[PDB]
C-alpha cells in the first residue's frame, strides 16, 4: 500500500532530521507540567553523541525510514519511536543510532556497524532494548527467572517484592513456586492451615495488575511453574479457567508445567501418580532424572502424600489447555539433563514464553536479553536463474554481530534487582532468535513441510549455533570465559547436538570451534533461544519466528508472496478478494490454483504438527536453551493432543508446547 | 488414552 | 438461665483438673498426623510451673467457673481455651492461671495476685493476651500503628511485608498513606503516571485476605489513615461504599479521616478547600496546628493544587458515614497538642479502634497492649439501705495491678516485626479500659444522662488515670523512666487534664503525684485508652465498654436489671416478653412502667448523643491517648450529622467519630 | 448546611 510513505513522509514534516539535535532536545526535556527536568538520553550516551556529532549525523541514510511498512512503522510509532510531550520526537533512523550506541557506548565503529546492519533489516533486537536502549535507567533484559524464596510469609512477601521490582521496568517473569506447601499443610506455632497456592496466587495476580501503570508499556506478564506431583496441582492448571469461583482463578498469570518424565511414563502405562507437599516431601525440585525418580519412589512407599491415577491428571490437564491454551508443557529433564548451565545445580523453570533454560536461586535471578536475525535478508540471486540461494555466509557473520552486541548489553544493562545482576554477571547467557522463516521458505519456493525446507531449516540454525559460539569464544580470549565456566559440558568439549547424541549436520567446523573452546573457554554459557518475536517481526514485515503461517489474510493483509504469483497468473481478480476472506486465508480447495502454490501456502492449521514437531526436534541440537513451540489444533480431540504432547516429549524436545492455539 | 492419532 | 451449668459442668467432665497436667499435655502435644511435636506452652512457662505445681494447682478455685453466663462461657470455649485434636483441653481458670503466668514470669506473688483477680471478675486483658500469653511465641499486643515507610515500590512493598507479618499474628493495623502520591503524578523514567491511592489499596485488601489463614483467628484487620487535602480523597472515603466498580472499592479495610482543624473552620465558614499530591506539597504530615496552616496557606498561594468547595468534600463524607458508617474521624491537632508523646515528632493516625495515639515513623512501629477494668465490680453497699456506694479505692488499686500487669507484657511480648520491638522499648505504652460503665449506671439506679451519671463517669476516670500514673512512677522507681521520658509534657509536670486547661476534680492528689513524676519519672510514655472491648466485655457479662445499652434484649438477652425490677413490680409476665421483641428492645412508651424505669432503661438511640459527647468530652481530660466514641443516630440528617461533628470537634475531641451506627 | 440540629 502507499499509506505507508503517506504517514512517513509526514513523520518526517513534524520531526527534526538532525540526529545530534533530537538527542539534544530528548536529553534537555522538561516535564511542563512539573516543572521536572526528564531526560530521555543517558549522559553517557548524550555525550558520546556529541563528541562525535558530525560523523554520526551523517551516517545516517534518512530513506531507510521507508523500508518498513505501515503496519510496521504504525507498530514503531504506536509505542518505540521516544515521544515529547504527546507526540513523536524521533525518527525510525534515530530510534536505530539511539539502540546502537546504547549498545556499544564509546566503540562508534561497532555502533555504526550495528546502526546499518539494523536499518538494512539484518536483525533487530527485543523489545526492551528498543526501549531503553541509550536511556537513563537502561533496562534492556526481556527475561527473569525468578525463585520463590522461601516457604514462609517472609520469602513469599520478599519474592512478590522483587518481581514487583521486575515487571515496572520491562520484562517477563517465569517464577516457580514448587517449594510452596499446599492446601491443608501443617502451620507451626497455629492450629489453622495453609490455603495453599491459589491464595497466594491470587496475591501475584494482583500485584501484576497494580504494577501496570499509565501510557501503557510497563507490562511484563507472569508465567507460573510447577511440577506436577504438587498437591494443589489441579486448581493450579485451571487458573486462566474462564469459569468456576472467581476467588480461585487468576486471569492475569500463565501455568506452565514443569514436567518430569516420570510424570509422563506413569500416565501412559496407566499407572499412579503421588501428589506432595513439598513440606511433607522435601527435595523433589531439586534433583531430576534417576535422582528424582529414586527419591520420589521412596516418598511415595513411605505413604508421604496422595496416591491418584496418572490418567486423572493428566485428562485435567488436556482440559485446561483446550478450553484456554494453557497450562504450557515443559520437560524438567530434558532442560537439566541438555544444559550447558548443569553445573551450576537444577534448573526449576523456563521463562514467560517458554524458550529460556538457565539456572534460579533465591540469590541468583536468570536474566536473558534476546535478538533477532531477520532469515529472509540472506535470500541470493545465484548467477541468476536460480534466486534460490541462501547465504550461509552472510548470516553466520550477522550472528557474530548480533552476539557481540547482545555481550554488550549484559554489561552495559541497568539491573532491576541485585539477584539479576549477580546472575547474569556470572553466567553471561545470550538469547539469538531468528524471524521470518515462513518467509524465507516461501521466498524459496520450499513448502513448510518440504524435504527441502527440513533441510534448510537444519543448515540456518547450524550456522547460527555456530556463529554464535565462534562469536562467543572470540570474546573469551578478550575478556576470559564467564566465572562459572570450568566444570560445564562446554569446557568438556561437549556442545550442545553432542548432549543429543548427534553428529552436527557437518556445514561447518565443529572440531576446530570445539578445539577452541576446550583451549579458551566462552563469553556466553548460553546464546540461542528463539522466541515469540511478537512485535518486531511485525516491525521488520515478517512471520513471526519459526512458525508458518497462520492466514494468507489478515483483517486484508493479503500474503505478499501468495499476491504475487496469483497476479503473474492473471488469475488474481475482485471475486478473487472474495474467496480468501470468506475463508479464514487459506488457498486449497480454491478451484484454479495451480497445486505448487496449495502446497507452498499451506496454512498452519493444513501442516502436520507431527511436522512442526519434527523441525523443532531438528533444529533443537543446535538450541543451547529451548524455544516457544506453539501447537495448532484443527479439531482438536483428546486423543490428538495426547500423541502430539508423547510425540515431542519421546522426541526429547524441551518446550513440548507453549501454547496450545486452536479450531 | 491413545498415543496413534492423526495429527 | 440454667444451660450454662450444664455447658460448663460438661466441660469439667471432659477435661482434666490439674493445672500442671494440663499444662503437661499442651506442652508435650504432638501433631498426629503430621507427626511434629507442637508444644501450645512456652519453655520458660512449663519449668515455672513444674517447679511450682503444688503451689499453683491448689489456688485455683474451679468453682469461679461458673461465674460465666451462657453466652460467656461459649465464647470462651469457641475461641479461648486452647484445644487438643480439635477438643476443648483448658477450663476457665486454667486459661487463666496460664495468662498469669505468662504475664508474671518467675514472680509467683503477682502471678497469684492476677489469677485471683482476673478470676473474680476485677478486669481481664485484651484477646491477644488471652489468645496468647503462656504459649510459645507470646504475641500479646492488639494495636500497631504503621507508617508507609516510602513512596516507592519498595517502601510500598517493604510495608505490606510488615503489614502481614503483623496481621498473620494477633493485631490490627492503623496505617497512614499520607506520603503517597495521587492519580496522574509524575513518576520519574516513565511517561506513564500514577493510578493513584486506589490501586495500591487494593494491594493491601488482598494481602488483608490472604494472611487470614484456617481456623478462623488469624485475623487483625486494617484501617487506613489519610489527611482530607490529599488528592485521592473523594475515592478513600468511599471505599467501604456497597456499589460502584468492584475495582475501586476494597470491602476489608476501614477508611479513617486524620483531620486538620483548618479543614473544619474552611467548612464551617462555607470556604475553600485545596487538594495536593504530597509530591507537588511535601511536609503536611509532619507539622500541625499553626505550623501546617502557615504551610498549607502558602502551597494554597502557590498554585501547588486543586481547590475546590469545603462543603463539596465534607458532603461526600457524610454521605459515605450515612452509608458505611465510616470514614471514621479523628482529629490531627487535638492528637497532637495533648500527646505526652509530642517530644517525638508528629503523631500521623490513630489504630484499627481509634482509641490508641502513638508516634510512628518507618523505622517504629507503634504498638499497644490493652486491658479494660469491670467497672460494676466496685459496686458495694453501704452500712445497707444505700448498697449505693462506688469503691473507688479498690478501683484505684485494681487500675494500679493492671498498669504492673500491661508493663510486664511489654517485656515478656514477642514482637512480629522489628520497628515494632524498637518502638515500645523506647516508651513503653500502655492502655487501659473498661467495661461495664451502663451496667455500673444501672446497678447505682443512674440514668446515663443524669447529673449522677455524669459526676460518676468523671470520678471513675480520674481514678483510673490517677491510679495508673501512680503505679508507673513507682515503676520508673524501679526501673527509671522510660527512654524518652526527658522532655515530655509529663517531664514538665504537665499531665493530660492540664493538656485540656481544666483543673482535675480533685477526688485524688494530684499535687503530690505530680511532685513524685517529675522527680522520678514514668516507666509508661501513655497509659490510657478506653477501647471497644468486644469480646472480652462478653466474656465478662457486661456492656461495651463505656457506653449505654443498645437494646434491653438481643434475639432474648434480657436486660438482667430490666428483668429484676420488672419481676419486682409482678408486671413482667408473658404478654410482657412480647413487646420488648415487637419493639427492638425499647421501654418507653409502655403503658404501665414506671417512669423512673424509663429513665434508667433509656436505649442509646433514645440518648441525646450531645450527652454522649460531653461525657466523652468529660472523660477524655483524663485520657492519655483517646477513645472508640461510636454515635448513634436514630432517623439520621445531614444536619444531624455535621452538628453532632462540629460538636465533638469544637469540645476538643481526639476522637471525634469511630463508626456511626444509625436507624 | 446547619450547625444547630437536634442531635
Amino acid at each position: 500500500t502507499l499509506a505507508a510513505r503517506i504517514a512517513i513522509s509526514n513523520l518526517h514534516k513534524q520531526t527534526t532530521k538532525q540526529f545530534s539535535k533530537v538527542v539534544e532536545d530528548l536529553y534537555r526535556y522538561v516535564n511542563a507540567a512539573t516543572g521536572k527536568p526528564a531526560p530521555m538520553i543517558s549522559d553517557d550516551v548524550y555525550n558520546i553523541v556529541m563528541e562525535n556529532k558530525d560523523k554520526l549525523n551523517s551516517a545516517i541514510v534518512y530513506d531507510r525510514d521507508f523500508q518498513y511498512s505501515y503496519f510496521g512503522f504504525k507498530t514503531l510509532e504506536r509505542s518505540y519511536l521516544l515521544r515529547i510531550n504527546g507526540q513523536v520526537a524521533e525518527r525510525p533512523q534515530h530510534l536505530i543510532m539511539r539502540v546502537a550506541l546504547g549498545i556499544h557506548g564509546r566503540d562508534i565503529e561497532a555502533a555504526l556497524e550495528t546502526y546499518n546492519l539494523m536499518s538494512l533489516k539484518y536483525f533487530t533486537h527485543a523489545s526492551p532494548t528498543l526501549f531503553n536502549a541509550g536511556t537513563p535507567k537502561p533496562q534492556m533484559s526481556s527475561c527473569f527467572l525468578v525463585a520463590m524464596k522461601e516457604d514462609s510469609i517472609e520469602g513469599i512477601y520478599d519474592t512478590l517484592k522483587e518481581c514487583a521490582l521486575i515487571s515496572k521496568t520491562a520484562g517477563g517473569i517465569g517464577l516457580h513456586i514448587h517449594n510452596i506447601r499446599s492446601t491443608g499443610s501443617y502451620i507451626a506455632g497455629t492450629n489453622g492451615t495453609s490455603n495453599g497456592l491459589i491464595p497466594m496466587i491470587r496475591v501475584f495476580n494482583n500485584t501484576a495488575r497494580y504494577v501496570d501503570q499509565g501510557g501503557n508499556k510497563r507490562p511484563g506478564a507472569f508465567a507460573l511453574y510447577l511440577e506436577p506431583w504438587h498437591a494443589d496441582i489441579f486448581d493450579f492448571i485451571d487458573i486462566r479457567k474462564n469459569h468456576g469461583k472467581e476467588e480461585i482463578r487468576a486471569r492475569d498469570l500463565f501455568p506452565a508445567l514443569w514436567i518430569p518424565d516420570l510424570f509422563m511414563k506413569r500416565v501412559e502405562e496407566n499407572g499412579t501418580w503421588t501428589l506432595f507437599s513439598p513440606t511433607s516431601a522435601p527435595g523433589l525440585s531439586d534433583c531430576y532424572g534417576d535422582e528424582f525418580e529414586a527419591l520420589y519412589t521412596r516418598y511415595e512407599k513411605e505413604g508421604r502424600g496422595k496416591t491418584i491415577k496418572a490418567q486423572k491428571l493428566w485428562y485435567s490437564i488436556l482440559e485446561a489447555q483446550t478450553e484456554t491454551g494453557t497450562p504450557f508443557v515443559v520437560y524438567k529433564d530434558a532442560c537439566n539433563r541438555k544444559s550447558n548451565q548443569k553445573n551450576l545445580g537444577v534448573i526449576k523453570s523456563s521463562n514467560l514464553c517458554c524458550e529460556i533454560v538457565e539456572y534460579s536461586a533465591p540469590d541468583e535471578t536468570a536474566v536473558c536479553n534476546l535478538a533477532s536475525v531477520a532469515l529472509p535478508a540472506f535470500i541470493e540471486t545465484s548467477e541468476d536463474g536460480k534466486t534460490s540461494t541462501y547465504n550461509f555466509k552472510k548470516l553466520h557473520e550477522i550472528a557474530k554481530v548480533v552476539t557481540r552486541n547482545l555481550n554488550r548489553v549484559i554489561d552495559r544493562n541497568y539491573y532491576p534487582v541485585e539477584e539479576a545482576r549477580k546472575s547474569n554477571m556470572r553466567h553471561r547467557p545470550i538469547a539469538l532468535g531468528v524471524q521470518g522463516l515462513a518467509d524465507t521458505f516461501m521466498l524459496l519456493r520450499l513448502p513448510f513441510d518440504s524435504e527441502e525446507a527440513r533441510l534448510l531449516n537444519i543448515q540456518i540454525f547450524e550456522t547460527i549455533y555456530h556463529a554464535s559460539m565462534e562469536a562467543s569464544c572470540e570474546l573469551a580470549q578478550k575478556d576470559g570465559p564467564y566465572e562459572t565456566f570450568q566444570g560445564s559440558p562446554a569446557s568438556q568439549g561437549i556442545l550442545q547436538f553432542d548432549m543429543w547424541d548427534q553428529k552436527p549436520y557437518g556445514m561447518w567446523d565443529w572440531d576446530t570451534l570445539r578445539k577452541d573452546i576446550m583451549k579458551h573457554g566462552v563469553r556466553n554459557s548460553l546464546t540461542m533461544a528463539p522466541m515469540p518475536t511478537a512485535s518486531t517481526s511485525q516491525i521488520l514485515g515478517y512471520n513471526e519466528c519459526f512458525e508458518p503461517v497462520t492466514s494468507n489474510m489478515y483483517s486484508q493483509v493479503v500474503n505478499p508472496y501468495l499476491l504475487r504469483d496469483l497476479v503473474d497468473l492473471g488469475i488474481w481478480d475482485e471475486g478473487m478478494k472474495q474467496y480468501l476472506i470468506t475463508q479464514n486465508g487459506s488457498i486449497q480447495g480454491l478451484p484454479n490454483v495451480p497445486q505448487e502454490l496449495k502446497d507452498l501456502y499451506k496454512t498452519v492449521w493444513e501442516i502436520s504438527q507431527k511436522t512442526i514437531i519434527n523441525m523443532a526436534a531438528d533444529r533443537s541440537v543446535y538450541i543451547d536453551q529451548s524455544h516457544s513451540l506453539n501447537l495448532f489444533l484443527r479439531a482438536p480431540t483428546m486423543g490428538k493432543l495426547t500423541s502430539m504432547h508423547f510425540y515431542g516429549w519421546k522426541k526429547g524436545l524441551k518446550t513440548g508446547m507453549y501454547y496450545l492455539r486452536t479450531q | 488414552f491413545t498415543l496413534d492419532a492423526d495429527f
